[PDB]
């Protein structure tokens, strides 16, 4: 612990509740980011991979990592969803 | 751009004011139509302030007066059977009895006053700054009518007055349009134009026939009154009011030069460029000689036969703008400070 | 031309001449002072058009309309004549409001915020500002380009009017990218460590402003300014661009010459807060004459970590000789470290912790009064009758402080205020036992919208005591006169002045003037003008920031002049006037110092330039003026 | 800036 | 013209172009459309860049670029505007401050050797390019680096990113390889670190 | 004016790609073409401007 | 202050 | 009085 202040910090997508209920296996990419929003981060390495990431580093309290990994086949159809909402 | 020199003229006789006296604060620095008239030996005068005052035109000496407020009384003093009809900035047509100077009927016209009020047909015309013109009614007051003139966005500050003859009241207008109205409804008869350029116009008038009209920096046109179609333009253009009589016309010009000019084509007889620049009022007629004020003060008579000077006055310290009025042998001018002159 | 006549017709709840005096057109001047022109011009027409119809929005007149406006003029084209056509229409009151559309859940704080009291009149105004608070609402949740409209239908049976109101947040906008343009001497990271908004995050329009005034308040830049453009092709893509320019922050001089007052003099200084644009606080302060040998080094590292911890670092060494030759006149060596750490508790909070050492070597000390009392509280007893006297202290102290710092801005602030305290306590073990503690406070009320006219009340407080029956040492006393304290007055003379025992002065030479001099033979103690300060202190000033009257626009943001009035008196709290009668009594606080002048503070190339003109209108005996001074930093 | 004086020299830095 | 002409041509070519110049605009101002005019003018580029005279260099760039783009000599005043442009740009490295002058640089020195490869000045032109390039990329790094040690590890990812982008071979972008895998495993995305640890084993020899 | 700090930056290096990926996709903005280099450079290049009649 | 009685001024040393 | 704001000069030509 630390008495220093530390300013939020905030970092990546915002996921919330409802948008990850309706985000669903088969759907195109570009609907995707119209439910969702533009991912800030996908995956430059030769796969259609979109990485939603909800990080919030407030103060000294810890640090909160939703992460909602997205992958899509050649045509842009999400193939398979991976919601991890915790470290 | 240079006010033209006082012209030194060797006067044939020396006129006098017979009596003068003050109505009040008078128009001052503002530019306004308002104007003393005379009927039944009387003269009645107001100022901006908002005093109206009635004076005998033998003596000179107050019968009555009293106080409209600033009231801003803008339209000139016109007096037609038992009231007198004065137009105001706020406007306001006040109708005063001309026994007692009472009112006797207020009403708000559509629009600020500036035009003198023209009495026919038992009602009486009003031109708007706003360019629209109503006609309201002698005795009730009420607008029986309201034509819709149109306006730029820029224009001179003083409407035309309507001139009624044959039924049709004809006015001028600040697009250059001249328009004819009948008096039964405000129904339109014809309108032509006769023209930055601002085109303003001024008040027509009709001998017989064909109506003169005169827009400002436009053209010296005479249309028909039935059909509307021009017949003869010159390109002289003029604000302050002309006069006709005979077969000659006598206007001041956009640069107050003084000149005559024919009715049948408009040729030219002679022109004075002695008052170049110097803010002259409008001319009339007195003694079969013209005459015309400035803006220093200084009384300018000419004679009609070839343009002669014939007699000159200093007269008033403040100036003259305002129209000049002639009639049953008294002449009367109002200064910009208010104080009204009788000449001989 | 001129304008011969503003006139309004059709109006009658309020007066012409009341509708007329918000324009900026003016229907007439005043005589007996000039306030302005009426030299008519179109482009402020719209501007006074829209204040007429802002002005009968605002008071419940929703239907009001201008039928039509007629500028005229003269025909010898020197007057201009103004007139409007106005229907005023009923008075309406608000009898509520209705927010529909995409919400975007934040129903519960944009029905809150658009809460009105019931029956109230309408106002235009407070629609628009409605509409504008909505939108910063919005904005602090990321929805940077929301749209809202709101129209008012107007039921005239029941003289009422309703504001339905339509909300559509749009989506959540994320900033990408930051850039920081004109920061060509200052290091990327000094202005990105500034920031509130993260990269890769969510936009916070209140997060954006927070970064924009903290750049503002670290005073290393000017004309500071934002813009959230969106990235091309993107639903909700911005990049936030800050675009500075940067200034000469400090100063660096230094001069050598012969043959003056000081003999051989060599002075230098150093003073940059961004010390080549590493965010470094360097100080080098140094002097060499035949009477003083000075080296002052501070530096201070503000961003020691990247949550803002500072590490400062002081090393100085002072050696004053008062004669060159003999060696047996008054001398004063004093040298120290001084490390502190500061730290961040807050938004507007700091905190310092640091530990100072100071070695002060005194000998042949001239007798004064409250010197001795210093000597005999520190438990020695020299001879009062001679100048051979030394003492040697060590002393250890826990220097402490805190800042307040929510000043609009670096350089002229001309909103917020700043309070610094700083505190120092000896460590056990030093030889002198004593604290000191000292308030420096500076508010800024601005007195126009556009922050022109700023009224600044500056305080400066400072109490220093003996801790374990010892007394605070006189190299601790503070002193007031010159820039920096109250002006007018002749540099840190302001406070006691120094009683002379009746005493052997060393190298006496006849032909010049000694203090009680036994070769004089002065059989009594003297009173003197020799200022040695008190061990407490309170300085106030009252500034008056005013616009320089003949500046450019060009030059008016490095050049602020103000009127001021300054109040303030140093005195010396154990100072004892029984056994002292007839001398002046220097314990009382009473004798406060004021003066009243002008001040002209200038950023020139050559550092901060502060030109001043006061005039002490209270003076007390044993005290000089000095009218005119200027200082060569701040 | 710079200034000499008699026997005095003196000089400002600027950037 | 000639007779001072004459004398600003041997004392340019001495080096007191303080007031070089003053001779130089002396013959500009006095002779707007004179046989020597533009080379006047290409002696007052040479004379603003060799001076400390920068934004003035550019500003006549601009004033003499505009004027006519058809002079023979095209590539010479392009060079001259890379050059100055380098010049505002900037023994601590300075690679961290505003690298919008030399972004412009890098543009103007990159628009030259596309379109005139056959002039002498290509060569340096191509090793100011690869400066240039390797500048921005320690910019970027530096940014990354920042962001590394705030804390704001998508801020890491795709400000990298955006460096194997843009400068795909650069020594910043090499360096910079393992702050993606440092971002990548303060996420706790493993699939992404393992990746970018490969992609820094294929290429740390 | 004059500095000759750009000869000795490093030469440019293209990354490898390790095989079962692909590096991202390079942005021509930046991309520096191939020229002869049979021209001076640093001080053995003329900064005067060339003479013509 | 210190008292310089060579040159009749007060130096001042404090910092 | 020299002056040496980026050009060097007397500001009197003393003696």
């Amino acid at each position: 612990e630390r008495v220093v202040y530390r300013p939020d910090i905030n970092q990546g997508n915002y996921l919330t509740a409802n948008d990850v209920s309706k985000i669903r296996v088969g759907m195109t990419q570009q609907q995707v980011a119209y439910a969702l929003g533009t991912p800030l981060m996908s995956d430059p390495f030769g796969t259609n991979t979109w990485f939603y990431v909800f990080r919030q580093q407030p103060g000294h309290e810890g640090v909160t990592q939703q992460t909602l990994t997205l992958t899509f086949n050649s045509s842009g159809v999400l193939t398979n969803i991976d919601n991890k909402p915790a470290l | 751009v240079k006010m033209s020199p006082l012209p030194t003229v060797e006067n044939q006789f020396t006129p006098t004011t017979a009596w003068s006296t003050s109505v009040g604060s008078g128009i001052g620095n503002f530019y306004s139509n308002l104007h003393p008239a005379l009927a039944d030996n009387v003269v009645y005068a107001a100022d901006r302030a908002g005093l109206v005052k009635a004076l005998n035109a033998d003596d000179g000496k107050e019968i009555w007066s009293v106080s409209l407020a600033p009231a801003l009384l803008s339209g000139g003093v016109t007096v037609s059977g038992g009231h007198v009809y004065i137009g105001s900035e706020k406007a306001q047509v006040y109708a005063l009895n001309t026994s007692d100077g009472t009112v006797a009927w207020q009403t708000k016209v559509a629009g600020e006053a500036l035009s003198r009020p023209v009495v026919s047909d038992g009602l009486v015309l009003i031109h708007t700054s706003n360019g629209q013109l109503q006609a309201l009614n002698e005795a009730d007051g009420a607008v029986k009518w309201t034509v819709n003139l149109d306006m730029p966005s820029l224009s001179l500050r003083g409407e035309s007055a309507p001139t009624t003859a044959f039924g049709a009241a004809v006015v001028g207008g600040d697009n250059g349009r001249v328009s004819a109205v009948l008096m039964e409804q405000g129904q339109m008869i014809w309108q032509q134009r006769i023209s930055r350029l601002s085109d303003v116009d001024t008040t027509p008038v009709v001998v017989n026939g064909v109506v003169f009209a005169l827009a400002y920096n436009g053209n010296l046109t005479a249309l028909d009154l039935r059909s509307g179609q021009i017949m003869w333009k010159r390109e002289l253009g003029s604000v302050n009011d002309f006069i006709v009589d005979g077969n000659r016309i006598y206007l001041v010009d956009q640069n107050d030069r003084v000149m005559a000019l024919t009715i049948d084509g408009g040729v030219t007889l002679w022109t004075q460029s002695d008052l170049l620049h110097r803010l002259l009022t409008s001319p009339v007629l007195y003694n079969g000689n013209l005459v015309v004020g400035d803006s220093e003060g200084y009384l300018h008579w000419i004679n009609v036969e070839d343009g002669r000077f014939v007699a000159q006055q200093k007269v008033d310290s403040s100036g003259f703008q305002t129209e000049p009025v002639a009639a049953d042998g008294k002449l009367l001018i109002q200064a910009k400070d208010g104080t009204v002159y009788s000449i001989t | 031309a001129e304008i011969q006549q503003i006139n309004i017709v059709g109006n009658h709840a309020f007066t012409t001449d009341e509708l007329i005096s918000h324009f900026q057109l003016r229907d007439e001047v005043p005589w007996w002072n000039v306030v302005g022109d009426r030299k008519y011009q179109k482009q402020k027409l719209a501007g006074d058009l829209e204040t007429l119809r802002s002005y009968y929005l605002d008071r419940g007149y929703a239907r009001f309309n201008i039928d039509s406006t007629q500028v005229s003029l003269t025909p010898d084209k020197k007057g201009i004549y103004v007139t409007v056509n106005i229907t005023e229409g009923d008075q309406y009151k608000l009898s509520g409001v209705e927010v529909s559309g995409n919400l975007a859940g934040h129903s519960a704080e944009i029905e809150q915020l658009t809460k009105i009291e019931p029956g109230e009149l309408y106002n235009g105004t407070k629609v628009t500002k409605m509409e504008d608070d909505i939108k910063k609402l919005l904005g602090r949740y990321g929805y940077a380009y929301p749209r809202v409209q709101s129209m008012p239908e107007i039921n005239d049976a029941d003289k009422t009017v309703k504001l339905r109101v339509n909300v559509d947040a749009g989506n959540r906008f994320y900033v990408r990218k930051i850039r920081f343009e004109g920061n060509d001497t200052s290091k990327d990271a000094v202005l990105r460590r500034e920031m509130r908004q993260m990269e890769g995050a969510w936009l916070g329009s209140d997060l954006v402003d927070q970064g924009k005034e903290r750049l503002n308040r670290l005073g290393f830049f000017e004309t500071v300014d934002t813009d959230t453009q969106r990235v091309p092709g993107s639903p909700d893509q911005v990049d936030v661009v800050y675009k500075v320019k940067e200034r000469n922050t400090g100063s660096f001089n230094f001069g050598i010459g012969y043959g003056t007052e000081s003999g051989v003099s060599f002075q230098a200084g150093v003073q940059q807060d961004n010390w080549l644009g590493t965010g470094y606080a360097v100080g080098i302060n140094g002097t060499k004459n035949d009477y003083q040998t000075y080296a002052e080094l501070s530096v201070t590292n503000p961003y020691f970590t990247v949550d803002g911890v500072s590490l400062g670092g002081r090393l100085f060494y002072n050696d004053f000789q008062a004669d060159d030759a003999d060696l047996s006149d008054y001398t004063n060596k004093s040298y120290g470290t001084d490390v502190t750490l500061g730290f961040p508790i807050n938004e507007y909070n700091s905190l310092r912790a640091g530990l100072g050492y100071v070695h002060n070597s005194l000998s042949n000390m001239q007798p004064q009064v409250a010197m001795w009392r210093y000597l005999y509280s520190m438990g020695e007893h020299p001879s009062t009758s001679d100048q051979d006297n030394s003492f040697k202290t060590d002393d250890f102290t826990f220097n402490y402080g805190w800042t307040y710092n929510k000043l609009d801005r670096g350089y002229f602030p001309t909103d917020g205020s700043r309070v610094n305290l700083t505190g120092k306590v000896t460590i056990p073990g030093s030889d002198n036992e004593y604290y000191k503690v000292t308030l420096d406070t500076a508010t800024y009320v601005p007195i126009d919208d556009d922050h022109k006219w700023v009224v600044l009340g500056r305080t400066r407080w400072g109490y220093g005591d003996g801790l374990g029956g010892k007394e605070m040492p006189f190299y601790e006393n503070f002193y007031a006169g010159g820039s920096s304290t109250v002006r007018g007055f002749q540099s840190n003379t302001i406070g006691p002045k120094a009683v002379y025992f009746p005493h052997q002065a060393s190298n006496y030479d006849p032909d010049y003037d000694y203090e009680c001099a036994t070769q004089d033979g002065a059989k009594d103690l003297c009173k003197s003008d020799d200022a040695v300060g008190g061990n407490a202190m309170a300085v106030a000033s009252l500034e008056f920031i005013t616009p320089t009257p003949f500046i450019s626009d060009k030059y008016a943001n490095s050049v602020r002049t103000s009127f001021f009035w300054d109040m303030g008196t140093v005195w010396d709290t154990n100072w004892d006037s029984s056994q002292y009668s007839g001398y002046p009594d220097y314990s009382d606080p009473s004798n406060i110092r004021m003066s009243a002048g002008i001040a002209l503070q200038w950023m020139s190339p050559l550092g901060p330039l502060v030109f001043s003109y006061a005039q002490p209108f209270k003076k007390y005996d044993g005290d000089k003026a000095e009218q005119f001074q200027f200082n060569i930093g701040k | 800036f710079g200034t000499i004086h008699k026997r005095r020299f003196r000089y400002w830095f600027c950037g | 013209p000639n007779e001072i002409y004459a004398t600003a041509q041997q004392k340019l070519q001495d080096g007191n172009w303080r007031q070089a110049i003053t001779q130089l605009e002396a013959l500009d101002n006095r002779y707007p459309f004179g046989p020597y005019s533009q080379q006047v003018q290409l002696d007052l580029i040479y004379a603003y860049y060799k001076n400390a005279d920068l934004p003035l260099a550019q500003a006549a760039i601009d004033r003499f670029i505009r004027l006519n783009p058809t002079h023979p000599n095209i590539d010479y005043v392009m060079y001259m505007r890379g050059l100055t442009n380098m010049a505002l740009d900037d023994g601590v490295d300075r690679s961290d401050r505003d690298p919008q002058h030399a972004r412009a640089a890098f543009s103007d020195f990159s628009k030259l050797v596309r379109g005139y490869p056959n002039s002498q000045y290509t060569t340096d032109a191509t090793k100011r390019l690869v400066f240039l390039k390797d500048r921005l990329a320690k910019y970027e790094y530096s940014v990354a680096e920042y962001y590394t040690e705030r804390g704001a590890w998508v801020a890491v990812v795709n400000r990298v990113e955006g460096m194997l982008r843009d400068y795909p071979d650069t020594q910043a972008t090499r360096d910079a390889l393992p702050l993606m895998e440092n971002a990548y495993r303060q996420m706790q995305m493993n699939a992404q670190a393992e990746k970018v640890a490969k992609i820094i084993a294929a290429n740390s020899s | 004016s004059g500095d000759e700090a750009y000869l000795e930056a490093a030469p440019l290096a293209e990354l490898h790609a390790p095989a079962g990926m692909i590096l991202p996709v390079t942005s021509g903005d930046y991309a520096i073409p191939v020229t002869n280099g049979s021209g001076a450079v640093g001080k053995a290049l003329d900064i005067r401007p060339p003479a013509q009649p």
